[PDB]
Formats: C-alpha cells, structure tokens, sequence
RNA sequence: CGUGGAGGUCAGUGACGAAGCCUAGACCGUAAGGUCGGGUCGAACGGCCUCUAGUGCAGAUCUUGGUGGUAGUAGCAAAUAUUCAAAUGAGAACUUUGAAGACUGAAGUGGGGAAAGGUUCCACGUCAACAGCAGUUGGACGUGGGUUAGUCGAUCCUAAGA
C-alpha cells in the first residue's frame, strides 16, 4: 500500500510540499483505487484534502 | 464476567524516571502502561489511541505538567483473540491538577 | 431479500418487453432478402444494416413503453445474425460486412428489456429472394437436406423444452434435446447454457446445459420452481464442437462483480459511458474512443466479451423466454409455462422437409414423439 | 529418504520435516534431548510456556561464552534459553503429524516423541566481504528437523530363557543327592 | 609383493551380480599383501610367464578445492528518539497513510548541469538465493512502456597541439 508516489505527485501539480496535505484512514477504499492524479484536485472542494494549522514564524516580536 | 466498569485511575507520567535516558521514556511506558493495567484491570494485550497517545507527548518529552488525570475503561474484545478480551481503553481528559481525587466511578450516566 | 417476490406489474413488464422483441424479430425477418433482391429494392441488406435496424427499432418501441418512466428500457442483448456455420453473437462494427446470400440459414438474436426484465428471442430460416422477381417460388417450395435436418431438429428441441416447468430438473432438458437432435443426426452445440433471468441480470448462475464428460462434472443440476424465469436458448450443428476462429468480439456486459481503478483516462471515461447502458450486454458499436477504452477494461475484467464462434460447411438457433409459475384451479396447484417470446419465436413446420423424424418406435427414441405431441 | 534408527514399528508412526525455515539446527537439538520422556502432550503446553519465557531447556552442550540463567535448578544446569522462534516451527513438525496417523487409524495420545532427527540444510553460492583477504565463504545452515512419535509399552514379556549350561556326570548326582534330604 | 597399461595362454570368469569403498568377520606369512562372507552398487573382470617406467608416499613457507576445535565466539558505540493508532498480512520496534514529539538550520541529505555509467529512473507483479538482524516496501529477480526539436549545445572556425 506504498502512496509515497501520489504523496510526491502533489508536488507537481502546484508547489504543495509532502508535509501541508492531509488525507483520511477512514476512506481507504477510495485512494487505494485511484492511484494516481486523476483524483487528486477534486478531492479538494469537497472536503478531503486540507491544511489547516501549521507552524510558522511572526515578525510581530520585530 | 464481562464486568466492565469506568474507573479514574491516578497516574502521573512524568516523575516516574530513573536511570532512564529522556529519549528513551517510551520503551519505559510500554512496560509502565501494560503493567498498570494489569495491576488494576488484569490484561497484557492493551489497545491505545491515537489522542491517547497525544496525552503523553505534550509539548516536549515530559510535556506533563502536574497531576494529569486518566480515565482507564475496561470494555470487552472479540474477533478472534488470543489473550485477555478484557483490555483497557484510557480516556485523556482536560485537567489542571489533581488535588482530593483518587477514584471517580463512571456509570452510564 | 427481495420483497413483493413476485408481481402482476413484473409480469406485464415482461409481457410488454416480449411482444416488443417479438415484433421486432418479425420485421427483421422480413427484411431479410438476398443482396441481389435488395438491390432491386433499391436497398441493400448486409449483417450490419440490419442489426443497426433491429437496435433503432427497439429503442423506439421501449420509448413508447414506459417512456421517460423513472427507470430504463431498452436492448438486452444487441441484435446479432449469424449465418450458416457461425454460431452466434456476430454484430458487426462499421469498420467486414456480410451480405445476405439465397439459400442462407440466418439466425436472428435479439433481447428487450423493461425496468431491466429481459426478454430474448432468437429464430432460424433461410434466405429468399424478393417475392416480384419469383413470384410465390420460394412458397411452393421447401426446404430439404442438412439445412432442414438441423432446423427441424432445433425447433423440436425447442419444443421439448417447452414442455420441459416447477417440479423438472435441468438434467431432463438436456437428455432429451440429445435425444432430438440425433435424431436427424445433429449435435447439439457442446456447453452452451441457458439462464434463470433476474432483473437486470441476464447470466444467472442457475442453467440448462447443451455437455462433455468433463463440464457434467462442473455443471450443477438445479430443479426448476415456480416463478422463475428462463430464456431457453437451442443452438443445434449438423457437424458441435464451437470454436473461436479470429473474429473481432463486438459484444460486451460490465461485470459489476469485479472492480478496478484504470490508469488511463479513456478508459475511465469508457468505464463511465458503459455504467449508463441499462443492458448488460451492448455492442461496441454503440466507434473510435471505445476501441481504446475496451482493450483497458476487458483486460481488467470489468467487461466480458461474448465471443463469436464457428462451426464450414455445416448451425440453427431458437430462443425463448418463458416464465414459470404456480396456478391454482379446481384447488390444485401445479406449475405452468408462459411463453413470452410469441410469434417471434415461431417457425412454419410446413417449409421443412427432413429425411429423418424422431422414431418412437425404437426403444431410445420412444417418448419424444409422445412428448412432441 | 529413509530414517534413522527404528527403535519401534515405522507401520504405526508419524514424522514430519522443517527445513529451509529460519531457526538454526542445533538450536532445536537441545529440545529435542529434553523431550525424550515426554508423552506428546507435554510438549504442546510447552509452546505457550516459551513465548512467556517460563521454562528453559538447559543448553548443556553450549557452555563456553553461554550467559547463565534463573530457570536452573529445574533440572540441573543453570545455563538455559529459550527457543523462542523455534515454537512457530516446532508446531510445524507436530500436529500435522497427528494428522498423519488419523488416516491410518491411529490416535495421538500415546504415541509420544522418543526418535527426534536433525541434520543440516544446504548451502548456496554466499561469499563473504570482510578485509580482502579474509574472504572465503558466507554460507551457513538452516535446519533439517525432523521428529518419529513412538508408542508406549504394551506387554514386554521378557521370556526368560532356559539358560543352558553345562552340566557334568558329579554334578546331576549332587543335586539328586540334595532332593533326598531337603526336598 | 601391489597398482595402471600392451601381447600370448588356461579356447577362464561374467544379471545364480565384475571391479571399487566400509566392515568392534575369519585363515596363511618375520616384514611388502591376497582370497572368502554380508551390505551398498549393476557393467565387461582377474591370475601366471614377458615388455614398458609419468605406478606406491605425513613435511619441500609445496599447488587447487572442501571441511573442525576455537565457536552457537569477538565485533554489531561517528552523527540527540523512540512510542501510540489505522489499513494489509500466517508473521511487523523499522516500508505505506494520518497525528504527536524531533534532528539537519540554504557553507545541509535541497532544487538544476558536465564526466563516469546506458536501462540503476517511472508503472505492474513477486519473496527460493544475495541484500552480514528484521523488512508485503526497495537500487535483488521476471513481465512492459516512454526516446518527437530550424532556435539553449554539439557539428563548422581558431590558439596551444597533433
């Protein structure tokens, strides 16, 4: 069940890293069997694929 | 029986260190969490979570502030096992500190 | 499971969807004339005009049936019209054709289907040429030789299945139809099946089969009961023993059992055109982008292909869906037939002739001729 | 093939192998001296006992550079260990056997494991990559263990012979002599 | 005296089992040895009288290949850290997905070229050897596909040089 490949694939479609995308173990009956990009960008909109928080750095100290 | 009953547990994963390595504490807990089920409950195979395992890593190693509270809960195990069907499932819940409380018995409720 | 098992609206769904296919298998008949007398016509016949025809001619009918019902119609099974040896399912795509020729044994295949209840007809004869030209020629005379051997032989098969309902086993079907078939000296087509239809679901595990010792093993005998339906299907040879030359397949059913995520995107697309059909077994020529998008799925399994097979000089078919039920009269119950398949189905005994019948008067043969009438 | 010594009737007896596995060959050598008593049922128990660490079979051949252990004074040794992945392929040569002897019409609760044979698995082309020089061979040796079940005592009967000896002419003479007085 | 080999002879022996190996089986001889039996094995064998000399064997740091004691041994310490959950599986501390806790802090394990290499990249499938523990993943193995240019290069020209 390797999805390294899909998890790199988005890097090529805009310039999202391997670490901001987030799936879900619960529908693992669905990327299983679409084992490429042609289910990727659609499963966005939906609400499927986000981002949420992420650490970052203020210069609100500065 | 079945049995099957909510208990609060006190437990504190923080001051129990001993010549142990600070990146090292997870291999302790394993053997620390396994036993306080079996000490109370009476299991060895225990299934976590994955927001019980957040309990533990706070913010750090020893992200444990003061006195934590857990909330240990015995339910029933079946597809086909090979130990105890009477496992331990604690519930981590919002607390400051735990000062007067020992045990707190959770019905259904 | 399924509730309201059975009722009268099934019934008529079935009634419907067969005097459809049986009209439609009429006029395709009469169409059927040689090349030549076609041209006369200033038409020309090959094995593709009519099966185009037969397909537009079910389309329109349904949709006057049911017509933007909250449901689907439509074709069961494409028109397909073998020739003398070919055995079944040739439905040519644009891209060879086949010309009718006098003399020709055709058989028609053709299935309807209302809110997915099937009904499948399938019929034999042979090719005439326009009427003007000879004048009643062809009437006057009849059909003799091989070619009214195996089609006798086929309709009496069809015959005895007919008679064949709740409280038989599979297993009686196919000794007799044995049994009919060597009697002119033809051989019933080996491993051919015939089904127990569903809504929606044309294959059904439970069949009659045409056997070598080897599928016997395999088959599984099954007794028939009431309300269930079937469409008996009798594919005879004077040669039996199919095989699959090198045709191009043509026809194809979505397998809904199996599932796979296919890489290209034609496919896909392929895949996603197919899932709207309402039949299961469609034609390809329902032309460019489908080439591709099968060669993907039927890899994959998610399509099934129904083969055309061959037997060359020496076939004939009959088809015919009927339902069995329990009737209640005079405070018995017992299982009866009806045949949906009608007039289609029909063929006149008068045009053949055969050298050969059944002999009851042998100890093997003795009972058919009883059961025939 | 063939078998070892048939100390018993090889018509009503059960074997089965277990090679190319994993586990070494002499590592299951000294279970296999241990079991040599048991009735077929001690063994079986035995398995969970291991995964427990419980019970050690005293490694009494491996003694050099061999740590000691707790589980000593069971029998005498107290350098002991568990064969721990061995139980997965211990269970491998039993109850398949039990199976063995059910289509010929037999019963395992007697027949208890007293012929245990292991030899050493082939080798392959495996060479070494140490300092150059000191490159010979990588090869190794999985197992070949294989166990016989054996019945237990049924009428031993030791049929004590008539001893033949041999008697001289003074000697019937005496013992007649005996009878006369005694007897 | 034994082994290998050639010629001649007892017009020998030979699936009623040759020769070779093992034999806590026996007889004869001071020493070199041979014959018989059993087991294994199933194809051409042995003695005497001659000839031929690359025939016999504990060591030349002898040559090549294979196998022990040591030994179920030493080693398995450059580089902060593992643990929990879910999916798959007979089998998981380590591959995949998600979350938490961290290392390296564009002078980094980044992202683009030349040289070497020419199918080691991508997809699918598999776990008998190798991959010095494990490892369903992989740079192991088998079955396929991709190679598209008026323009960034090269080819053309020149110094050194041949």
């Amino acid at each position: 069940a390797n999805l390294r490949t899909q998890k790199r694939l988005a890097a090529s479609v805009v310039g999202v890293g391997k670490r901001k995308v987030w799936l879900d173990p619960n529908e693992t009956s669905e990327i299983a069997q679409a084992n490429s990009r042609n289910a990727i960008r659609k499963l966005v909109k939906n609400g499927t694929i986000v981002k949420k928080a992420v650490t970052v750095h203020s210069k609100s100290r500065t | 029986l079945k049995d099957v009953v909510t208990r609060e547990y006190t437990i504190n994963l923080h001051k129990r260190l001993h010549g142990v390595s600070f990146k090292k504490r997870a291999p302790r807990a394993v053997k620390e969490i396994k036993k306080f089920a079996k000490l109370h409950m009476g299991t060895d195979d225990v299934r976590l979570a994955p927001e019980l395992n957040q309990a533990i890593w706070k913010r750090g190693v020893k992200g444990v502030e003061y006195r934590l509270r857990l909330r240990i809960s015995r339910k029933r195990n079946e597809e086909e096992d090979a130990k105890n069907p009477l496992f331990s499932y604690v519930e981590p819940v919002l607390v400051a500190s735990a000062k007067g409380l020992q045990t707190v018995v959770v019905e259904e409720d | 499971k399924d509730k309201n098992i059975l009722q009268e609206s099934v019934l008529n769904k079935y009634r419907t969807a067969g005097q459809i296919a049986q009209t439609a298998l009429k006029y395709v008949t009469s169409l059927i004339n040689d090349s030549y007398h076609s041209k006369t016509t200033q038409r020309q016949l090959t094995v593709p005009e009519l099966c185009l025809l037969t397909d537009s001619f079910i389309l329109t009918r349904l949709e006057q049936y049911y017509k933007n019902k909250v449901n689907e119609r439509g074709i069961a099974i494409p028109t397909t019209i073998d020739i003398d040896q070919i055995s079944g399912g040739w439905c040519p795509e644009i891209d060879v054709t086949g010309t009718l020729r006098p003399g020709d044994l055709v058989k028609i295949t053709l299935g309807v289907h209302i809110d997915g209840y099937t009904s499948e007809v399938s019929h034999t004869m042979v090719i005439y040429p326009v009427d003007e030209t000879k004048p009643i020629l062809q009437p006057t005379g009849p059909l003799l030789g091989g070619k009214a051997d195996a089609v006798a032989a086929a309709h009496i098969a069809m015959e005895t299945v007919v008679a064949l309902s709740s409280g038989i086993t599979g297993q009686l079907i196919r000794t007799i139809v044995d049994t009919i078939a060597r009697s002119y000296n033809c051989g019933v087509v080996p491993g051919s099946r015939v089904r127990r239809i569903r809504r929606f679901l044309a294959g059904q595990n439970e069949g009659i089969v045409a056997f070598t010792n080897v599928s016997a093993i395999p088959s599984d005998d099954f007794v028939v009961q009431s309300g269930e339906v079937y469409l008996i299907d009798l594919k005879m040879a004077s040669l039996h023993k199919a095989g699959e030359l090198i045709a191009r397949p043509g026809a194809y059913v979505r397998d809904f059992a199996q599932t796979h995520i296919l890489k290209l995107k034609t496919s896909r697309q392929l895949l996603t055109k197919i899932d709207k059909q309402g039949v299961y077994p469609f034609k390809l020529s329902h032309l460019k982008s489908f080439r591709l998008g099968m060669s993907e799925i039927s890899n994959n399994y998610l399509c099934v292909e129904s083969p055309i097979q061959i037997a060359t000089s020496t076939v004939a078919r009959e088809c015919n869906t009927i339902v069995l039920c329990d009737s209640s009269v005079s405070t018995t119950d017992r299982p009866e037939l009806l045949r949906l398949t009608g007039g289609s189905k029909t063929c006149q005994p008068s045009w053949i002739h055969s050298q050969h019948e059944l002999n009851p008067q042998d100890s093997i043969v003795q009972g058919i001729f009883q059961l025939a009438t | 093939a063939r078998y070892g010594a048939t100390s018993t009737n090889p018509a009503k007896s059960a074997s089965a192998r277990g090679s190319y596995l994993r586990v070494s060959f002499k590592n299951t050598r000294e279970t296999a001296q241990a079991i040599n008593g048991w009735e077929l049922t001690k063994a079986q128990k035995y398995l969970e006992q291991v995964l427990d660490h419980q019970r050690a079979i005293p490694f009494r051949r491996f003694n050099s550079s061999i740590g000691r252990t707790a589980q000593g004074k069971e029998f005498g040794v107290t350098k002991a260990r568990w064969p721990a992945k061995s139980v997965k392929f211990v269970q491998g040569l039993l109850q398949n056997a039990a199976a063995n002897a059910e289509a010929k019409g037999l019963d395992a609760t007697k027949l208890y494991v007293s012929h245990i044979q292991v030899n050493q698995a082939p080798k392959q082309r495996r060479r070494t990559y140490r300092a150059h020089g000191r490159i010979n061979k990588y090869e190794s040796s999985p197992s070949h263990i294989e166990l016989v079940v054996t019945e237990k005592e049924e009428a031993v009967a030791k049929a004590a012979e008539k001893k033949v000896v041999r008697l001289t002419s003074r000697q019937r003479g005496r013992i007649a002599a005996q009878k006369r007085i005694a007897a």
